[PDB]
């Protein structure tokens, strides 16, 4: 049977990589 | 400053209020604990939203936008904060300014807002934020904009995409023809986000991955897939590892578009987070049909898949147990001794001496069924030999007093094989 992303991210996490979700501005 | 004297400048009321909400910016861009309770609690945020307001002194409206989108950086409830005040709807609006420079950091902000969670992007979504967003990217030349105001759209657009519930379907549907085109421009960080992108929206029912796949992305994924930059290979990988989880056919695109030749780098890749995605990934694509498994047989992958069970991290060698238990449940007799010629009965008895309860099985039912093969070419004495020698007898023979579903799976491959 095939296992879907949830399945591995359950089994592995913490830690498994993701976008950025926040970024703050110090730049400009 | 302190924020004392920033409330009473704000408060003085309109030269003396930038130099006040500037330096309220300048404070939230510091690098250490920039104090974005305080300023709520002071009441701030109700004017920084009225401050995106003055069309007439847009250094207030940059100013403002700054500090919000630096407020909405923090947590979710700082991220309320500016929600609660009313700033999505006068961020929309800042989208149509002239000012490049104000356009952007509300496509930032709104990015920050969207980011939080599912109720904040559907909140964004149903304000109206789709088509100025895109809007802004319905240019002939993705290149003719700054290079900076396009990665920020980007990645605005991929955080509208990610996330129980899934986004509506007519905003999947509505922002992907221009995620297509941004995902073969020629910038590193967009391509990224772009990946990004199309790996949130393949995490799911058949149905979504059915429907990237439609796009024609499959073979850019995989061109992706072989990129030098690790910013890049990663999503790329997520996004092919998903759709691999799907149906035959759409596991076919992959294959097809040339996806398994990139394999052998990346089961070797020495970036620990590419090695077990790629190894988990060939655990869905050896639980397909025999023609495929006789494919990554063809592709030389049996030995990269032996080379990580015989040394990894541990993670990967459960997730190579998988590849392989998968590989022996649907696989011709063939192709299933092919696995013992390759070398795969020694890591995975030396793999047995763990105590974990649910990996002894996963390699007890690779062995069963693997035998089984042997039982139908004749060749069960030569096996039953080759897992002694290895000391793999005796690890099966100490199962027996070790979960007792583990130990009564053992002593069957003992009465049957080593009687």
């Amino acid at each position: 049977a095939k296992k879907k992303l949830r399945e591995y991210q359950q089994r592995n996490s913490p830690g498994v990589p993701t976008g950025a979700k926040k970024k703050k501005k110090i730049k400009n | 400053w302190s924020v004392e004297d920033i409330v009473k400048g704000i408060n003085s009321n309109l030269e003396s209020q930038l130099q006040a909400t500037q330096a309220a910016r300048k404070l939230l861009s510091r690098e250490k604990q920039p104090p974005i309770d305080n300023i709520i609690r002071a009441g701030l945020i109700p004017k920084f939203v009225s401050f995106l307001g003055k069309t007439d002194c847009s250094p207030i409206q940059f100013e403002s936008a700054w500090a919000l989108t630096n407020i909405a950086s923090g947590t979710s409830e700082q991220t309320k904060a500016v929600v609660d005040g009313g700033a999505i709807p006068a961020f929309i609006s800042l989208l149509a300014s002239p000012h490049a420079h104000i356009s952007e950091q509300a496509v930032w902000a709104l990015g920050n807002i969207a980011g939080d969670g599912s109720a904040f992007r559907d909140l964004v979504i149903k304000h109206g934020a789709i088509d100025p967003l895109l809007a802004l990217l319905a240019v002939p030349d993705l290149s003719t904009l700054a290079c900076g105001y396009l990665r920020n759209l980007t990645w605005t657009l991929s955080n509208l995409c990610r996330n129980n519930p899934a986004p509506p379907l007519d905003a999947v549907e509505q922002i992907l023809p221009t995620l297509v085109r941004l995902l073969h421009h020629n910038d590193p960080e967009v391509l990224a986000d772009s990946c990004w992108a199309i790996s949130y929206l393949t995490d799911g029912p058949n149905e979504r991955i059915e429907m990237v796949v439609k796009k024609g992305v499959v073979p850019q994924l995989v061109k992706l897939l072989g990129a030098t930059e690790l910013p890049i290979v990663t999503p790329a990988l997520r996004a092919i590892g998903n759709i691999v989880t799907g149906t035959d056919e759409q596991t076919q695109k992959v294959i097809d578009a040339g996806a398994l030749a990139v394999f052998p780098s990346l089961l070797t890749n020495p970036k620990t987070n590419i090695q077990k995605e790629a190894t988990w990934t060939m655990s869905n694509i050896t639980a397909g049909r025999q023609d495929q498994i006789q494919q990554v047989v063809n592709h030389g992958l049996v030995p990269f898949l032996v080379g990580v069970l015989s040394k990894a991290d541990f993670k990967t060698q459960k997730e190579a147990a998988w590849a392989i238990t998968n590989y022996t449940s649907g696989g011709t007799v063939e192709q299933i001794v092919y696995l013992v010629h390759c070398g795969i009965i020694e890591p995975l008895m030396n793999l047995l001496s763990a105590k974990d309860t649910k990996i002894i099985q996963v390699i007890l039912d690779a062995i069963s069924n693997i035998f089984q093969a042997a039982e139908k070419l004749g060749e069960t004495e030569k096996l039953s030999i080759m897992i002694e020698e290895c000391g793999g007898l005796d690890k099966i023979e100490a199962l027996q007093r070790h979960n007792e579903s583990v130990y009564k799976a053992s002593l069957n491959l003992i009465e049957k094989y080593f009687s």
